[PDB]
């Protein structure tokens, strides 16, 4: 990627994943790849976009 | 006879006949409750920003 920017639409901490971020991203290729979060400040709830 | 209830009431109420009743006098004020389900409470993001 190059120039992504973070915004959380929905928060709320739930039990569930109840938070809501879409990153506003532009990437050089298009192709698939991992998301992750290294601390235990959020638990993510798929493991690629 | 010194004229009605219908001409002389304060606060502009309306006298009727078969209930005896008054209407629309504006005085006082009505105190709500309202116990709402959770259900009703749609998210965030399901509505426009």
């Amino acid at each position: 990627l190059s120039a992504a920017e973070c915004t959380l639409n929905e928060c709320v901490y739930s039990s569930d994943f109840g938070g809501i971020a879409t990153v506003k991203y532009s990437a050089s290729k298009s192709g698939k790849c991992a998301v992750h979060v290294p601390s235990g400040t959020a638990t993510l709830k798929e493991a690629a976009v | 006879k010194a004229p009605s209830l219908k001409f002389t009431a304060p606060f502009g109420c309306e006298i009727y006949t078969n209930p005896i009743r008054a209407e629309n006098c504006a005085v006082g004020s009505i105190p709500l409750a309202f116990d709402i389900p959770d259900a009703l409470f749609t998210r965030v993001s399901e509505t426009p920003t």
